[PDB]
């Protein structure tokens, strides 16, 4: 047990020993990246790949040709804290090395005249965060994996749901990675046809004229040849014994039937059969055949031969005749009736068509026509079938070479042909199209991958233009390349794709699942109107690979979708998952990744099956899967076996208690609400939880994790500074490891985001213990909400239907308690008129309004902020007004004008009170910073200076013990050293040699150490005190964090883990709710009806096992309270981790003192039980349990209304259940809005609580009111509502006089549509 | 004067290895900073108002 785990032990109500722990939750990000940005010698990955395939360029006419060596990272500009302050992109620089080489025109080609070797830049490559994020313009950006189909060719069907009959039509269709699409489909009439990307479809012998195939060939290849002679002055026929298993048989020997089994007759084997010439009649010929007397063809390739024909091919003398082979079943006439609707004769009127057919109304010539249709297919830089493209390939036409290609050849469409024919005949099959074998993961590296490539084309395009022009001798690498395409295509990808999708930030639950998650829509993807049952469906391949439950509910159902527990992929891009091998009927710990297509054969068993003591099967027949259908198996034919139980369902799904019990639609809600959790001030464990916490908080990187072990030497709620052991030092090292907490930070979500150190100075730790706990994190453990007492009643109905009732006593102890933090910016620009100015002199404001402005207008920190408050004061310049002549008037009356600039400043929000937390100041270069920006900087730089002293001092200090351990190896006294002063040892004069060498080596030393951290110091400064690149036009930005904490109220949202949730509907007093007979009250009362409907009943067990568990809590608070015995403290606390027939074995004997009382102390709130999912805890274990806390074993107890006193006729279900504050405020949710702002063509409300517009009076609306007759009511909110100006202004007049009479006029919507009929060249008017 | 600026600053990008920042486009333009920025706000394309 590691240290943070042995402070508090979860007991574990599994019963299955598990053999592969679960991996890194974020490798499909990190391995992705690592493979597109690393440099690979092979040249088959990333960067160099895309080098390799633009480069080496050559110019069309031959001079010279660019070529690429080399490729580097540089250094960032920007540290990951910096960016997100500033607001730019973390990336790196991307240097390349190329050279110019130029050659001899007059020297023959080849000859290098002259080399050039520069480094040129390329642009920047976004980098990817250690926790697989990116930083875009300072905000934290997740790439999401796709799901698209692999570059191939596939074989389907129409399913016999298009032709008037079933006649299941047949198709092929081949995608590559880049390039054109070719497919080739059955007609009603049985002949294929092709398109050439989604074209009008034309006979399918075009496509191999062009491959120089002559018809005889043609048949050659597409059918099987009979022959024929004339042997004896009689027709003689070449038999195979298969064929033949309607006329009369020859060999007389062996005749079998007559026009009237085969096997028996065929044991012989003869060769020579004799048939009636009727036989040759209905039969198509197969060779042209040519007279040498005549010169003529007699008879034609594809041609039914008849008695004229046998007549004439009797007096040419040829006496052999090979004919083609047709059947109704196996073998079919498709080709020979394809070549006989073909019009096309030669190559030449092949490609002819071909050209037609891809550029209609064009005179065709046949230097086009040969160059597009080798630039369609067989060209590299328009085709590129992908090495997983060309492996689907060759495993789908049973190819076995050619694996580097990615050009197309005859083999291959001949290939592909014949098993198109081969599945109309009737052997093979169609391809799954939903098939997880068939569907392939791209991820972030791939796609940066091809990005970069179109941008590198897109340059390469103009150096090729620019080296054809000749005059090279000035010129260098350098002056060739344009990096702002490059650049253009990185940042399009990067912050324009639909997958680089702003981050989920809520908890880590949501990062881990938005970084495991997989999209089927995006480029080169679904669209979510083009997609059907089918795509959205549960394959059975998906088992181990992707979550059959965790799935947005709505228009994206199946869709989008999240990575298992085990998940993987191969280098193909294929899913896999892992599997234990069955050796000799055991079942060993070796474990195999498998894919789709590898599973199948394979019969698998499950977790579930029980295991003998020699790691066998006991049930001699086991439940198993095999082929995609479930089934019972016996034990000997069992190859593979589950690794875990939580294989199949998603980290969201795998952290739901008893999710046996509960119905997948209300376990997919369950998963979807658990994202949504917002943390609180005070992270709660949960007592009833599934183990899996730890790994979800140590993966997603919001905790602080120990790099290496050691004794930590100091702590602070904003540093933690640990002595690293001896036997994990590098050699000369400081020996110090320095962890800084994030503090208050906003997350993308408007939430805060705060370690808390969980460490002790002095108490030791190792390599993985959790030092600061993060966001919705609890010693290492993911804390998503907070334990409840819950009552299943219902109340007075005020939780009727999903209202939940809430004590106040929550309310007083901010259990639901929440910190937003919110960004306010003030942008002050240049205008026509002027420069604005970031000033406290707002005119028509009084100094009550001023006095959280500072001297130069900006609010002070720690200000306490309400509604309106002025936080940033600016005064815009502004022209002359027209003034009114009443206006006028008064003005000459009292004299007061003072209007030469108009108030736009920066205010707080209306119902928003917080505290001003953070201010930062960007100024431009070139104008002067105001009183708080140099405030602001010598602060940063104090601050600056005095955390790199810091470090120093303790980088020092430990080099120094280390150098002093060094002299202890010999030994020696200090205080005579310490006698004289630290400084004055560098004073010290030493005549000897050997001590003087040293003297001056320490001199250098201490030397080195000033520069080292002047030249940091000196970084740093100039980091800080630079200007900002700002917006063109902008001055200044101020921009203001205000911190608000949120109380729980009646319209928030609050839901459990199991699908069930509601809004809270009243704050109940706490005498008022019900109580037990300990006077207990409970915190919230749940309906019961939601229960029975609704099929999730693993939430009454979670309530039981809460139950339990706090009464375990309770009776440890006792034994602790009485300073009872350590002793017996032990020995209950054995019984407690002894229960139940489980795979945990925790021995307290092993545990000193201190570690026990710790333990103790930990458990005294409740303790933490697992059960994980299908491996959990039974009702037995939980009846125990509850016996063990002296609590009934029916879950229920007495309660007592609280209004009256009387107790409830029923025992009532009371427990404890964990419980989730979604970001589903009523705070945000509220809008009112009686006139405000208006559209600019449509002068209608505008929409949005941002814009404080107003809400939809839509179809349905006015149809409901034309339905009730409102006539009246209708034409207010169509006429003075929305869009009669004149008709809303007099409205508003009549209501402040009080008249309540409206003059409807006309919608502005109506002239607006009357002037764009009139705009479309069509009179449309109005008569009176 | 748009597109000088732009080739200019095409170049220093390829010599220094980062966007030229005004003050060092208007030194290598023999312009003042004032032109320079005027240059440079007055150079964009009116965004549609159909833009998802």
């Amino acid at each position: 047990y590691s240290y943070t785990e042995k402070k508090r032990i979860r007991k574990d109500f599994g019963t299955r020993p598990q053999v592969l722990d679960i991996p890194y939750l974020l490798s499909i990000q990190l391995d992705s990246f690592e493979k597109f940005i690393e440099q690979d010698p092979e040249g088959q990955y990333g960067l160099e790949a895309a080098f390799r395939s633009v480069f080496p360029i050559q110019s069309y006419n031959g001079n010279s040709e660019l070529q690429y060596v080399s490729y580097r990272l540089g250094e960032p500009v920007f540290d990951v804290k910096e960016c997100q302050i500033r607001g730019v992109t973390y990336s790196k620089p991307l240097r390349v090395k190329l050279r110019l080489v130029i050659f001899d025109k007059d020297a023959p080609a080849g000859t290098v005249k002259d080399i050039k070797e520069q480094e040129v830049y390329m642009g920047e490559i976004p980098l990817m965060t250690e926790n697989g994020t990116f930083v875009i313009n300072g905000t934290e950006r997740v790439i999401v994996s796709q799901l698209h189909r692999s570059p191939g060719v596939f074989f389907d069907s129409d399913k016999g749901k298009t032709h008037s009959s079933g006649k299941v039509l047949y198709n092929a269709r081949i995608i590559p990675y880049r390039g054109s699409w070719l497919d080739f489909e059955f007609d009603p009439k049985d002949n294929l046809y092709v398109r050439i990307d989604r074209r009008r479809k034309l006979p399918a012998s075009i496509i191999l004229r062009v491959l120089g195939k002559t018809s005889a060939e043609i048949l050659d290849i597409f059918f099987e040849k009979v022959n024929f002679e004339v042997k004896d002055q009689t027709l003689m026929m070449e038999l195979v014994p298969e064929r033949l298993r309607t006329f009369d048989i020859e060999a007389d020997g062996k005749v079998y039937v007559e026009k009237g089994h085969i096997r028996q007759l065929e044991k012989d084997g003869v060769n020579f059969i004799e048939v009636p010439v009727e036989y040759i009649v209905g039969k198509v010929s197969a060779k042209d055949y040519v007279n040498e007397a005549t010169g003529e063809l007699i008879i034609t390739a594809n041609q039914e031969i008849s008695l004229e024909a046998l007549a004439n091919l009797s007096q040419a003398g040829y006496k052999k005749l090979e004919v083609l082979f047709t059947n109704d079943l196996d073998h079919g006439p498709f080709m020979s009736e394809t070549l006989r609707v073909d019009s096309t004769t030669d190559r030449i009127s092949a490609l002819v068509e071909i050209y037609r057919m891809m550029r209609p109304g064009e005179p065709p010539t046949k230097e086009a026509a040969e160059s597009l249709f080798e630039s369609l297919f067989f060209s590299a830089e328009r085709y590129d079938l992908s090495t997983v493209g060309r492996m689907k390939f060759n495993s789908s036409i049973g190819r076995e070479d050619a694996e580097e290609q990615g050009t197309l050849d005859e083999v291959d469409i001949i290939e592909v042909m014949k098993k198109l024919i081969s599945i109309r005949n009737g052997k093979g099959e169609v391809d799954d199209i939903d098939h997880l074998g068939n569907r392939r993961i791209r991820s972030v590296g791939e796609m940066a991958e091809n990005q970069f490539r179109v941008g590198l084309v897109r340059v390469e395009r103009a150096v090729k233009e620019r080296l054809s022009l000749g005059d090279l001798d000035n010129v260098m690498p350098q002056d060739l390349i344009n990096a702002k395409p490059i650049s253009a295509a990185v940042k399009e990808f990067f912050g324009s794709s639909q997958l680089s999708q702003f981050m989920d930030q809520n908890n880590p639950l949501s990062e881990v699942t938005h970084k495991r998650r997989i999209s089927a829509l995006g480029p080169g993807g679904l669209t979510r109107e083009r997609a059907g049952f089918e795509v959205r469906d549960v394959h059975v391949t998906h088992y181990g690979r992707l979550c059959p439950i965790e799935t947005p509910e709505g228009p994206n159902i199946g869709l989008i979708n999240s990575l298992s527990a085990f998940a993987r992929c191969n280098e193909y891009g294929f899913l896999e998952t892992p599997y234990r091998r069955v050796v000799n009927g055991v079942v060993t710990d070796e474990v195999d990744y498998l894919s789709a297509i590898e599973e199948g054969q394979f019969v698998i068993a499950q977790a579930n099956a029980k295991l003998t003591e020699e790691g066998g099967f006991a049930d001699e027949l086991v439940t198993a899967r095999q082929k995609g259908e479930s089934g019972l198996h016996p034990r000997e034919h069992v190859d593979y076996m589950d690794v875990a139980t939580n294989q199949v369902v998603s980290i969201a799904a795998s952290l739901i208690p008893f999710l046996e019990h509960d119905d997948a639609n209300r376990a997919l809600m369950g998963a979807n609400m658990q994202r949504q959790a917002v943390p609180t001030l005070r992270s709660e464990k949960p007592l009833v939880g599934t183990g899996i916490e730890r790994n979800v908080a140590v993966d997603s990187g919001v905790t602080a994790v120990a790099k290496r072990g050691g004794v930590i030497q100091s702590v602070d709620a904003s540093r933690i500074v640990v002595k690293v052991n001896e036997e994990e030092l590098i050699p000369g090292e400081a020996g110090i490891d320095i962890y800084n907490l994030t503090k208050y930070t906003r997350s993308n979500q408007n939430t805060c985001i705060n370690q808390r150190p969980c460490v002790m100075p002095g108490e030791p730790v190792a390599r993985g213990d959790v030092l600061a706990d993060g966001p919705s994190t609890d010693l290492g453990e993911l804390a998503l909400g907070q334990n409840m007492r819950i009552a299943f009643m219902p109340w007075n109905g005020y939780n009727f239907e999903d209202s939940i009732l809430v004590s106040e006593r929550v309310v007083q102890d901010d259990r639901f308690t929440t910190i937003h933090i919110q960004e306010l910016s003030c942008v002050a620009r240049d205008t026509k008129l002027g420069a604005e100015e970031i000033t406290a002199d707002i005119p028509n404001v009084g100094e009550a309004a001023l006095s959280k402005l500072d001297e130069s207008g900006i609010v002070y920190i720690g200000a306490e902020v309400k509604g309106g408050d002025i936080l940033v004061g600016k005064v815009t310049p502004k022209g002359e007004t027209q003034l009114t002549p009443e206006e006028k008037l008064l003005r000459a009356i009292f004299g007061e004008k003072a209007s030469d600039v108009k108030d736009t400043s920066l205010r707080v929000p209306n119902s928003v009170a917080g505290t001003v937390i953070d201010v930062q100041v960007f100024t431009r270069d070139g104008v002067e910073k105001d009183k708080r920006a140099l405030e602001i900087e010598q602060m940063q730089l104090k601050e600056a200076k005095k955390d790199l002293t810091e470090e120093f001092q303790i980088l020092e200090g430990g080099l120094l013990a280390r150098v002093r351990s060094v002299l202890l190896a010999g030994g020696y006294t200090e205080a005579k050293l310490s006698s004289i002063e630290r400084k004055k040892w560098l004073e010290q004069t030493l005549e000897n040699e050997e001590l003087q060498n040293q003297l001056e080596q320490l001199a250098e030393q201490y030397d080195e150490l000033k520069a080292d951290f002047d030249k940091k110091f000196e970084a740093k400064r100039r980091k800080i005190t630079q200007g900002d690149d700002l917006a063109p036009g902008v001055l200044k930005i101020v921009k203001v964090y205000l911190a608000v904490k949120r109380r729980i109220q009646p319209g928030d949202k609050m839901a459990g883990r199991h699908g069930n949730k509601g809004v809270i509907s009243k704050i109940n007093p706490v005498e008022d709710m019900p109580y037990d007979e300990n006077g207990q009250p409970v915190d919230i009362v749940l309906n019961p009806l939601g229960v029975p409907s609704r099929m999730n009943i693993g939430q009454i067990l979670e309530v039981h096992l809460g139950l339990a568990a706090k009464g375990i809590g309770d009776k440890i608070n006792q034994m602790i309270k009485e300073q009872q015995e350590l002793a017996k403290l032990r020995e209950f606390l054995q019984k407690v981790y002894d229960l139940g027939d489980t795979r945990q074995r925790v021995d307290i004997s092993e545990l000193s003192d201190e570690d026990v009382r710790t333990l103790a102390h930990n458990l005294r709130a409740g303790l933490p039980v697992a059960t994980p999912v299908f491996d959990g805890a039974p009702e037995s274990s939980i009846k125990a349990m509850l016996e063990l806390a002296d609590l009934p074993a029916s879950g229920q107890l007495t309660l007592f209304d609280g209004r009256t006193g009387d107790a409830f006729e029923r025992p009532v279900t009371v427990g404890y259940m964990y419980m989730l504050k979604l970001n589903h405020l009523v705070d945000d949710k509220m809008h009112a809005r009686s006139t405000g702002s208006y559209s600019l063509v449509t002068q209608q409300p505008l929409g949005g609580k941002a814009q404080f517009g107003g809400q939809r009076f839509g179809e349905m609306e006015v149809w409901a009111l034309e339905a009730y007759g409102a006539a009246y009511t209708l034409q207010e909110m169509l006429t003075v509502k929305s869009d009669d100006v004149n008709g809303r202004t007099k409205m508003y007049k009549n209501i402040v006089d009080g008249n309540h009479a409206m003059e409807p006029g006309m919608p502005e919507s109506f002239n607006v549509l009357l002037k764009e009929i009139r705009s479309l060249g069509i009179n449309i008017e109005l008569e009176d | 004067t748009i597109n000088k600026l732009n080739r200019i600053s095409r170049q220093m990008l390829q010599e220094m290895g980062r966007e030229p920042l005004p003050e060092e486009l208007a030194e290598r333009m023999q312009m003042p900073e004032d032109k320079i920025r005027k240059v440079l706000k007055i150079a964009k394309e009116p965004i549609s108002m159909e833009t998802p």
